[PDB]
RNA sequence: GGUGAAAUUCUUGGAUUUAUUGAAGACUAACAACUGCGAAAGCAUUCGCCAAGGAUGUUUUCAUUAAUCAGGAACGAAAGUUAGGGGAUCGAAGACGAUCAGAUACCGUCGUAGUCUUAACCAUAAACUAUGCCGAUUAGGGAUCGGACGGCGUUUAUUUUUGA
């Protein structure tokens, strides 16, 4: 799973996305979003109320397999985030998968 | 020896040494064309890729990367350009 | 030496009254199991059976060794000796069954040599039978008839992979078998000609051979079963 | 000075080498440095072979070798006379002796 | 239950006799082993923080 | 502007209950005071209240751990040699 | 007295000479290792405790072996001679091939010679220092 | 039993020896070499996981980013020190048996710290190739370990190309 990491450093250079719990869920509500991911130690309530709604919006959801504080680290960010959604690919290609 | 005409080497010579220690240096790779018998198409791969090759149609494997010059696919054919 | 004892029998004692303990011995035959050719193996010797202790009852959990070239009428099994253990007892008789394996000490020692590569491994094994017993595997590199270089030696990335396909083949062989079965595989070295073929590829491998064998664990008596094998 | 080219050990690419026990006198030494000999040998003397031979239940019979491996230390070896001082110019010389091969 | 355990594993709060609710190895930093099964009489040889 | 050289935390003590005692005592008052990341919530807000008991100050968790230290190395070699029997030998 | 048995056949025992360089063991058992019939030491012939392991104790006491076993019924044996072993000498001892002359020359049958020494893959320190018995 | 020869010690309260079974801790024989790897000290049973490294191959990329280093810093055998676990085998100190003019020793029977492991100190060795590091040039030869390239055959496989 070491491919996740270079895929996600340049969506967020070329496209764009939204961090966060509360603006994942409103992406979900307009049914616009692509793909979201969720870290591992986020609470189990709020992970099966999340593929909930994907599973109404028929959209891919991804597992990561770090904690939260990876999470973050891995978007450059300089806090910690357990959830997001992308709107829409840049020039990378995660949705091919 | 103790009397030689180092300006001019034999060819046999020279096609001995190490590519970097001749007269003067020169690469011993070369590219080639290359006949996949599926298709009417040509593709120019290098002697010493270091990647798969994929060619154009059909999307038929050509070569496999190895320590020195990669080895073709046995039903193939190729002409040194 | 007569002279040298100070303390003798100790701080206090007397002589003894009876003598000559062979008086009240008996003498059994001891048979083999089914695979093997010749059954009658040897004597054995024991005191004869009495109140409060049955004759019996020392005679089950006795082990021998028997050279395979005996069992076998042949010459050629030379240098693999096997046990048998006794586990029940029949009118002046003694039944056995498989016990193990093992090579004789001075084989092993002459397949060993300089300039050469040893290559060894183990794995458990489990049969239908639930018999819990392990196997060893040994092989040696093979010179070739034109070759000049003075020592033969295999790189350690080649041994892990010759390592690999034996592991792989005493498996497969060893999955769907009896007892009974599997023994009958041993003797003809049914194991070491099947290893050669397969790691030719990777280096012609001579002297393949299986060490030894031994058992670790035996599910219930069932009496029914070590009668078929026996008697026939 | 230098008695030897080579230190009398022969150890050259590489820091440290376990030691091996004497089979004499059990003393540690490093285990190139040891005088090592193979000897295969049967296991009783000639003269008994006839006595084992006619004694046997399987007409013709071999009696089997016995293979042993003895290494000692120089101060052990030289006292047993498996090896002894050699000459300035004849010190340099590593190949095996030749073994009789006519025994006069 | 004790039984259906492997060989090897650490417990706590063991009960000498089934139903009496724990009596051995019951304090800070402490545990017991199960060392073997008889699955005939079933009987458990364990080893004690004493040893 | 370091206040002390070598005494450290356990300078309360003044001169009293010899050098070496003061030693071994600083060794285990320092690890018990700290703070740790949470498992959960991942933040950095974790301390003990009792004597064998840590509990996080957000996401007001409590667990059980070790006299001054949330974890002791004997404990956690267990998981992992639980873990690793199990799903082997069980699957 | 005996085991019966037909006049061709015979019957086999085990002889388990143990021949260290202080003393040797003449031991004769049943085919298994758990009844013993006859054992006699070297040092029940000799006197000196010096010549416990000499050629000759060990040829006094192998013929009285094969006196003592022949009205038992036994005829032939297997040899099995071991050294010392483990951390020992690993050479067997003078008197290891004295023995097994005598019981050839007494009439007994001999079958299946073997060599028992216990061997370590790895042993244990062996007694005597880094520096070995220095005399 | 042990020794050049003996003694101390253990033994019909069955020693030593024989076969089967169990527990504990240490160590990895033979294969093993004028052979491999690491900055040195050092490193040898199997398999899984984790990060790192040299050489070779290259019609990839950057463009002087380099050499050696006073003070300063990381690692550093064995013995030794501080706290727990472990403690089979060997064995400083110590107690006896012989030897000797004497024997607080060499030889023999016992045996504590130590020998092993976890967390911290110590910074010395004939730590040796008694030979500092980078670069250029100077003579003949045959072996060997790792990578690449060329070639006539033999061997062999669901076999070719590869591997020996
Ligand atoms: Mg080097
Ligand atoms: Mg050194
Ligand atoms: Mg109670
Ligand atoms: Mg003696
Ligand atoms: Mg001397
Ligand atoms: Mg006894
Ligand atoms: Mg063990
Ligand atoms: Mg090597
Ligand atoms: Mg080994
Ligand atoms: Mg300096
Ligand atoms: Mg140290
Ligand atoms: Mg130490
Ligand atoms: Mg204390
Ligand atoms: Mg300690
Ligand atoms: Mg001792
Ligand atoms: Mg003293
Ligand atoms: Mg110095
Ligand atoms: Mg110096
Ligand atoms: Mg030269
Ligand atoms: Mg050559
Ligand atoms: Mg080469
Ligand atoms: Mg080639
Ligand atoms: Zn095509
Ligand atoms: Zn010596
Ligand atoms: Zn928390």
């Amino acid at each position: 799973a070491q491919s996740i990491g270079a895929k996600l450093a340049l969506v967020i250079k070329s496209g764009k996305v939204v961090l966060g719990y509360r603006s994942t869920l409103k992406a979900l509500r307009s049914g616009k979003a692509k793909l979201i991911l969720i870290a591992a130690n986020t609470p189990p309530l709020r992970k099966s109320e999340l593929e909930y709604y994907s599973m109404m919006s028929k959209t891919p959801v991804h597992h990561y397999s770090g904690t939260n504080i990876e999470l973050g680290t891995a978007c450059g960010k300089l806090f910690r985030c357990s959830t997001m959604a992308i709107l829409d690919a840049g020039d990378s290609d995660i949705l091919a998968d | 020896v103790l009397a030689v005409d180092l300006l001019n080497p034999s060819p046999a010579s020279e096609a001995r040494k190490h590519k970097l220690k001749t007269l003067v240096p020169a690469p011993r790779s070369f590219f080639m064309d290359v006949k996949c018998p599926g298709c009417f198409t040509i593709t120019t791969v290098f002697s010493h890729a270091q990647t798969v090759v994929i060619c154009q149609g059909c999307t038929n494997v050509l070569c496999q990367p190895t320590g020195g010059k990669a080895r073709l696919t046995e039903g193939c054919s190729f002409r040194r350009k | 030496v007569g002279k040298n004892k100070r303390l003798s029998k100790g701080k206090k004692g007397l002589k003894k009254k009876v003598q000559d303990p062979f008086t009240r011995k008996d003498w059994y035959n001891i048979k083999a199991p089914a695979p093997f050719a010749v059954r009658d193996v040897g004597k054995t010797l024991v005191n004869r059976t009495t109140g409060l202790k049955n004759a019996n009852d020392a005679l089950k959990g006795r082990i021998f060794e028997v050279c395979l070239a005996d069992l076998q009428k042949d010459e050629d099994h030379a240098f693999r000796k096997i046990k048998l253990r006794v586990d029940e007892v029949q009118g002046k008789n003694c039944l056995t069954n498989f016990h193990g394996l093992d090579f004789t000490t001075d084989k092993l020692r002459s397949l060993v040599r300089k300039w050469q590569t040893l290559i060894e491994a183990n794995v458990t094994v489990t049969t239908t039978d639930h018999y819990l017993l392990r196997l060893f595997a040994i092989a040696f590199t093979k010179r070739r008839p034109n070759q000049i270089k003075k020592t033969t030696y295999a790189q350690s990335s080649q041994i892990r992979a010759i390592r690999r396909k034996m592991v792989e083949i005493i498996q497969r062989e060893a999955a769907s078998c009896t007892l009974h079965q599997l023994v009958s595989k041993l003797i003809p070295e049914v194991i070491g000609r099947e290893i050669e073929k397969a790691t030719q590829g990777i280096y012609p491998l001579q002297n393949v051979h299986i060490r030894k064998v031994k058992l670790l664990k035996q599910p219930k008596f069932d009496l029914g079963a070590l009668m078929a094998l026996h008697g026939e | 000075v230098k008695k030897r080219k080579n230190n009398g050990r022969n150890k050259k690419g590489r820091g440290h080498v376990k030691p091996i026990r004497c089979s004499n006198c059990a003393r540690c030494t490093p285990k190139d440095k040891a005088i090592k000999r193979f000897t295969i040998r049967n296991m009783v003397e000639s003269a008994a072979i006839r006595d084992i031979s006619d004694a046997s239940v399987f007409a013709e019979y071999t009696v089997p070798k016995m293979y042993l491996k003895l290494q000692y230390c120089v101060s052990c070896a030289i006292h047993g006379k498996i090896v002894r001082v050699r000459s300035r110019e004849g010190r340099r010389n590593r190949a095996p002796p030749p073994r009789v091969r006519y025994n006069k | 239950p004790l039984s259906s355990v492997p060989e090897g594993t650490v417990v706590s709060n063991v009960e000498e006799k089934p139903g009496d609710r724990g009596a051995l190895g019951r304090t800070s930093g402490n545990y017991v082993t199960v060392v073997g099964h008889n699955p005939d009489e079933g009987k458990t040889r364990i080893k004690l923080p004493s040893g | 502007s370091k206040r002390t050289k070598k005494v450290g935390i356990s300078g309360k003590y003044g001169t009293r209950y010899g050098a070496s005692l003061r030693k071994l005592v600083k060794k285990q008052e320092v690890t018990q005071h700290a703070r740790y990341t949470c498992t959960f919530c991942g933040k950095n807000s974790v301390r003990r209240t009792a004597v064998g008991i840590w509990s996080c100050k957000s996401c007001k968790k409590t667990m059980a751990g070790g006299a001054y230290t949330v974890s002791t190395p004997a404990a956690a070699a267990m998981r992992s040699t639980l873990r690793r029997l199990r799903e082997i030998t069980e699957a | 007295l005996g085991p019966q048995v037909r006049e061709g056949e015979l019957v086999f025992g085990v002889a388990r000479i143990f021949a260290s360089f202080n003393d040797t063991f003449v031991h004769v058992t049943d085919l298994s290792g758990r009844e013993t019939i006859c054992r006699v030491t070297g040092g029940m012939k000799v006197k000196a405790d010096r010549d416990e392991s000499s050629p000759y104790a060990a040829m006094l006491a192998a013929q009285d072996v094969a006196a003592r076993c022949k009205e038992l019924g036994i005829t032939a044996l297997h040899i099995k001679i071991r050294a010392t072993g483990g951390n020992g000498t690993k050479t067997p001892g003078p008197g290891a091939q004295s023995a097994l002359r005598a019981l050839a020359r007494s009439g007994m049958k001999i079958g299946r010679i073997e060599d028992v020494t216990p061997t370590p893959s790895d042993s244990t320190r062996r007694k005597g220092g880094r520096r070995g018995r220095r005399l």
